[PDB]
């Protein structure tokens, strides 16, 4: 049975008290503050249950970067660059490298015709074409491996104006509402989406044959902003800019992780052991300081050891960011057993048969 | 054929040299600390350290375990009274 | 406690991994096929020439002139889903680990002799163990699926002696990778 | 797996008095577990939970808090212990208002690692290489203005309240359960 | 795994510039660390194969400044994942003498102050002058909270009356309770003599000692060091150390006339032979290079064990910050020449 | 690891119906759960 | 000490699958067909 | 304790993986690429 009585009062009394800093000043490197606490009549208090509450703003600099690896086209091989084109003399001609993923139906005088509308009363399904904005996407393609190699198909690469970058670790901010990257230039307003359609036919049939040249490929040239905020080039062919044929081989690797933060136990957040900004606690009756300290009372390390000494340490506590510095032991000392290099592995063709031979 | 090389590593700790007569943690205060001879006069101290070489400038951190204490009393309402003490060195004033 | 280790007394009891002696096979997660790609990404390409469409004041839609005005005719372009190769990953690791760490210690009576080599007549010679060939198919990945079970072939074998015992590895590495090694040990009196 | 979803609770006897009575709580009228935007800022451990509730729970489970807080002893912290089931989490995402080029982008129009993975289903890859558009930047020299929000996670334990003078566990039979002013007559109960 | 974890954290005297890539001249900026390159094949799978062994250089690098630090990951993730965040934190009271002091009724003035420098307030995994990379901070407000206990007025008054009498005051002490002095070791130095003028020696207990890196120790006294540039863990205020192997031998003397252990107590009546080099008296043990005397000394001083043989200490009595938990001997084989 | 261990337990309302295959009608049948598919884009490593 | 003892028969059902992955040509390419032949017009 | 098992009363308490409840994100460490090679090694070739 619990104790009967004479433990708790019955006149009203707060269970928690909050106090405002009467005095606050700030300098170049530090700021000082001072409060007037009051322990009231017939009220008694233990100091251990007092702390400070601090709120504010911070920026961890630009270099902060928690994750390793990178998150912009990670799976792609480190070599292959994006579709592009560039200039080259024999007094100046264009060379183009590109891949067109989607097969349509039939080309037109202005733009590839994807599907047809629904025929109606005198409404026989007007030939519905693409939509520069984005109609051609960057992921569609023939579903299965037995592709029929349709006679028409498109893709897209941007102008030679934008500098060339490797596909791995490449990002561009959307500008079109419905997911289409492209620089919107001003023309009495942002209305202009300067996209230029280009047509392409087989080289030999474009040289000379029994017919007028016949395009089978449609390309959409456009322009976007580019950046690789998490990766840097690893090998540079030349030391110059202005993308050329060689620079098609440029490759990059991600930047190292960065893990800045608040050191344990907010160590250093408050001054101690330094006769410069010596803290004060006293009775308001007179200016008579109680807290006197020296230059050598290394309270930090002592308090750390003591906090260890009274219980377990492994568990972390989020009340005051209580968590010790850790490191895997294998990193410091390796145990190189080797590996298990038994029956090897293989990769195979997507259809499962390399090449048959009509018989 | 080849040779042999043995090393070790012991981090996240600091070594100790107790001031006993037997290097034993018998109590919170050494018997020697209570022996008269090292208690009734003054004596010079000298130490020698020899360590493996290293390039960049470094530091040697020395801890002297001692008694550091404080007594606090309140005579009346709204008064706090404090007296600290470190064992062997100095503080404040003695007039 | 016996778990913790002490050097000077060679304090380590031989321990065998639990799951090695008793397998709990569950398959893997194999819903995404893994793809490897050409070093340049797009494998093959054909040669193409730029073509600037005709003026086409009538019935000249695809009709087009050569755009050689500003373009080399040696363009490289690919069409279709790009070439690549397929592989599974986790199933293969699982199979490799199974084969090594269980198969390599089957009872000898089930592994036959090799061919075009020399294997010592003496059963216990190291070369003898290193030379017999044992068919992996017996312990293939799909063995007693969804079964917390022990291989009765492996049962009466002594699982303490193995190549995954931390105690033996510790007492080995204590004396380094080598062949001509000195040692500076001490030993305790053990009579009660 | 739901206990984190509660918003607030209120008590009364005979439509008369808020249960804490004397001003023992910063909000005597109603209890308060988690808050929306809080000018006072009573949330601790970086979570969004009002501190007084943390104090109440700590006392009511382990009689700890009147003289500060610290990790409870191992044996007292059982398996269904409050403290074993506390996870404060937070994140920061991209504001729409303070930023200009923000664009709401449904899944259909989104591309990352295009040309190396299936489209809306795990089949063979398709597409051409292209810089992505979904994963917004949150680091480096070109990040975007942001807004931060946070929540907590708890589960596999129970919210509890003792009918004590100061919430401690001072014996099996409580004290207020004895008090003849509130333990010798009849009253009704209402909660919200 | 090996290449990443080890190779990306090696000493800088094995790193050269990359061709055709602009790289800042500063030896501290993040880009300088990232862009500097180092050869993979240096540490590939053919290294010491077969050895619970650690690489030579790594013995003198600061391991805790890293990215495997689960604790550092915990703290930083707590914050989140952004270049800008506000915060809502608490801070406990450090000082020992007033940590658990029992207060009494009155009206008391309290006052303190805090640093604003990024370097001390912050602690990065890599290590770079934040003041160059422009990490920002600002304190909006500060409130002070405290808790009470709804006692009984009669009981509280009786307790106060029994407390205020000067027969029963409060007493406190620090948990470490040691004097701390630091001395400099110049470049490639090996020998340090230290002196203390004649003074009383009443009530002394013994010594502790370690070694630190001059670059990673802020100075006392000053409210801010302009010439301070490092933002990893701070051993003088964290408890992490690594230079223990560097200690070789130490000797004591009073009045330049007597060795402290005095009469015959150890193998060496002259100094603490911590780790002997390759020599043939058979004086080390446990396959390490540490002499029996020092090992026994530490064992006794931590557990009063050694006059009754040896064994493993008890787990509960032992701790994370113990001698025995963090001691590893190793050995390896290398090409004769 | 992510795709399986997280994606394949999302609430039904975010996963559509398959095409050109048979499928049951009761929303609790085993085959209902198995034959439902969902885009692998929502929990790829390019997230949080 | 006391406790009941029950012995009997149970059928788990045709919707049971204790293991992840699949157990028939595990390493088979996710799309590769096998030896087959099929009809077609002229 | 309830963290161990016992056949006698079908005794084992269900649980869940920690990381599934709240995932983490650190990317990975992938500086060194990985390569497949032709079974012979040189594949292509040219009479000489
Ligand atoms: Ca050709």
């Amino acid at each position: 049975v619990a104790p009967t009585h004479d433990v708790t009062t019955d006149r009203s009394q707060r269970l928690t008290l909050r106090f405002i800093p009467v005095d606050r000043e700030d300098t170049a490197y530090s700021y000082k503050a001072r409060f007037t606490l009051a322990v009231g009549d017939n009220r008694v208090l233990d100091m251990a249950s007092t702390y400070f509450d601090i709120r504010g703003v911070l920026d961890r600099g630009p270099t902060f970067k928690p994750y390793s690896g990178t998150a912009y086209n990670a799976l792609a091989p480190k070599g292959a660059p994006n579709s592009c084109e560039w200039e080259q003399n024999e007094a100046k001609k264009t060379h183009v490298y590109a891949q067109a993923p989607l097969s349509g139906i039939k080309i037109t005088k202005e733009g590839l015709q994807i599907g047809t509308a629904d025929a109606t009363v005198a409404g026989a399904g007007k030939e519905i074409f693409a939509d520069k904005t984005f109609q051609p996407e960057p992921q569609v393609g023939e579903s299965q491996w037995n592709e029929a190699d349709a006679t028409a198909a498109g893709g897209r690469v941007l102008k030679k104006t934008t500098p060339m970058k490797p596909c791995y670790g490449s990002y561009a901010r959307p500008t079109n509402s419905n997911g289409g990257q492209g620089v919107m230039v001003e023309q009495n307003g942002k209305l202009e989406s300067q996209v230029e359609m280009q047509f392409f036919s087989t080289s030999t049939n474009a040289t000379n044959e029994v017919n007028n040249i016949q395009p089978t490929v449609v390309l959409y040239s456009e322009d976007v902003n580019m950046e690789t905020p998490d990766t840097h080039l690893s090998y540079k062919p030349k030391m110059g800019d202005k993308n050329a044929k060689v620079m098609l081989g440029q490759q990059a690797m991600p930047n190292r992780p960065n893990y800045i933060a608040f050191r344990d136990n907010f160590i250093g957040l408050m001054y101690y052991n330094s006769t410069g900004n010596m803290g004060v606690l006293a009775g308001q009756a007179s200016q008579l300081n109680a807290v006197v300290d020296l230059q050598d009372r290394n309270t930090e390390l002592s308090y750390q050891l003591l906090l260890d000494s009274i219980g377990d340490r492994t568990r972390y506590f989020s009340m005051w960011n209580q968590a010790v510095d850790s490191y895997d032991p294998d990193v410091r000392i390796i145990e190189n057993h080797g590996t298990e290099d038994e029956l090897p592995n293989y990769c195979f063709p997507l259809g499962g048969i390399g090449i048959t031979d009509t018989f | 054929d080849s040779i042999t090389q043995k090393k070790f590593l012991c981090d996240r700790t600091l070594w100790r040299i107790p001031f006993s007569s037997n290097f034993m943690s018998m109590g919170a205060l050494t018997d020697l600390g209570q022996n008269l001879l090292y208690a009734n006069s003054a004596h010079a101290l000298d130490m020698t350290f020899e360590v493996d070489p290293m390039d960049e400038p470094t530091l040697l951190y020395v801890l002297f375990e001692v008694f550091d204490v404080v007594r606090v009393h309140q005579p009346h309402r709204g008064v706090i009274e404090t007296v600290y003490l470190r064992t062997p060195f100095s503080a404040g004033n003695a007039t | 406690d016996r778990t913790r280790y002490f050097s000077m007394w060679n304090q380590a009891v031989d321990s065998y991994d639990p799951d090695v002696r008793i397998i709990e096979n569950h398959g893997t997660e194999d819903e995404l096929p893994n793809y490897c790609f050409p070093l340049g990404g797009i494998g093959i390409t054909d040669t193409f020439q730029a073509v600037k469409t005709t003026a086409a004041n009538g019935d000249q839609g695809n009709t087009t002139w050569q755009k050689d005005s500003t373009f080399a005719e040696r363009n490289e372009i690919g069409v279709g889903n790009n070439f690549a190769m397929e592989i599974n990953l986790n199933a293969n690791l699982w199979r490799n680990f199974l084969y090594s760490n269980i198969a390599l210690y089957l009872p000898d009576k089930l592994k036959y002799n090799p061919t075009n080599v020399e294997i010592s007549d003496n059963p216990n010679t190291y070369d003898y163990m290193n030379k017999r060939v044992v068919a992996p198919g017996l312990v293939d990945c799909y063995i007693n699926l969804g079964a917390r079970w022990s291989l009765e072939y492996m049962d009466n074998v002594n699982p303490f002696n193995h190549h995954r015992n931390a105690g033996l590895r510790y007492r080995s590495m204590l004396l380094g990778n080598g062949r001509y090694v000195p040692f500076h040990i001490q030993v305790p009196q053990k009579f009660f | 797996y739901l206990n984190h979803t509660f918003k607030k609770v209120a008590i009364t006897f005979d439509s008369s008095v808020s249960w804490p009575g004397n001003d023992r709580l910063l909000t005597p009228n109603e209890f308060e577990i988690k808050r929306s935007v809080d000018g006072e800022g009573y949330n601790v451990a970086q979570c969004n939970m009002t501190k007084d509730w943390f104090l109440v729970q700590m006392l009511a489970n382990y009689n700890i808090g009147y003289q500060g807080f610290y990790i409870p002893e191992s044996y007292k912290d059982r398996m269904y212990s409050f403290f074993r089931n506390f996870q404060p989490m937070s994140r920061q995402v991209v504001d729409d208002t303070k930023y200009k080029d923000y664009q709401q982008v449904g899944i259909i129009h989104q591309h990352n690692n295009s040309g190396f993975v299936g489209y809306l289903a795990p089949t063979m890859r398709e597409g051409q290489a292209y810089p992505a558009n979904v994963p917004y930047p949150l680091i480096g020299k070109t990040a975007v203005d942001s807004i931060t929000q946070k929540k907590f996670l708890c589960d596999r334990t129970l919210w509890r309240i003792p009918f004590s003078s100061n919430f401690m566990s001072m014996g099996a039979l409580t004290d207020l359960g004895q008090n003849l002013l509130y333990a010798n007559s009849a009253h009704a109960l209402d909660m919200t | 795994f090996l290449y990443s974890n080890i190779a990306l954290y090696l000493p800088d005297k094995l790193k050269y510039n990359p061709t055709n890539v602009e790289i800042s001249d500063n030896p501290n900026t993040y880009d300088y660390m990232n862009k500097r390159v180092v050869a993979p094949g240096l540490v590939d799978c053919y290294i010491n194969l077969g050895a619970r062994w650690s690489l030579e250089y790594m013995d003198n690098v600061n391991p805790f400044n890293h990215h495997r630090n689960a604790g550092l990951r915990y703290r930083s993730m707590l914050l989140g994942n952004g270049r800008y965040v506000p915060f809502h934190i608490q801070v406990p009271q450090k000082f020992f003498a007033i940590k658990n002091l029992l207060l009494l009724p009155g009206s008391y003035t309290y006052e303190w102050n805090f640093r604003k420098d990024v370097n001390m307030v912050l602690q990065s995994s890599l290590g770079n002058d934040l003041r160059v990379d422009g990490a920002s901070i600002k304190f909006d407000s500060i409130c002070l909270y405290a808790t009470f206990f709804p006692m009984a007025h009669n009981t509280a008054s009786t307790l106060e009356a029994m407390l205020r009498n000067d027969t029963n005051d409060q007493s406190f002490n620090d948990y470490l309770s040691a004097a701390n002095m630091l001395y400099p070791i110049p470049a490639n130095a090996t020998n340090v003599p230290i002196s203390i003028p004649s003074r009383n020696w009443a009530a002394f207990r013994g010594w502790a000692f370690t070694r630190l890196k001059t670059k990673e120790t802020p100075s006392l006294g000053s409210g801010y060091d302009p010439y301070y540039t490092y933002s990893g863990s701070i051993p003088y205020l964290d408890g992490t150390f690594y230079l223990n192997h560097t200690f070789k031998k130490v000797a004591i003397t009073f009045d330049s006339s007597v060795s402290w252990p005095g009469n015959d107590r150890l193998l060496t009546p002259n100094e603490f032979e911590i780790k002997r080099s390759v020599d043939g008296e058979g004086y080390n043990v446990a396959q390490c290079n540490m002499t029996k005397d020092w090992f026994l000394v530490q064992m006794l001083a931590n557990y009063n064990i050694g006059y009754q043989g040896f064994y493993i200490p008890e787990s509960y009595k032992d701790r994370m910050y113990s001698f025995f938990r963090n001691f590893q001997p190793m050995s390896r084989q290398v090409v004769d020449d």
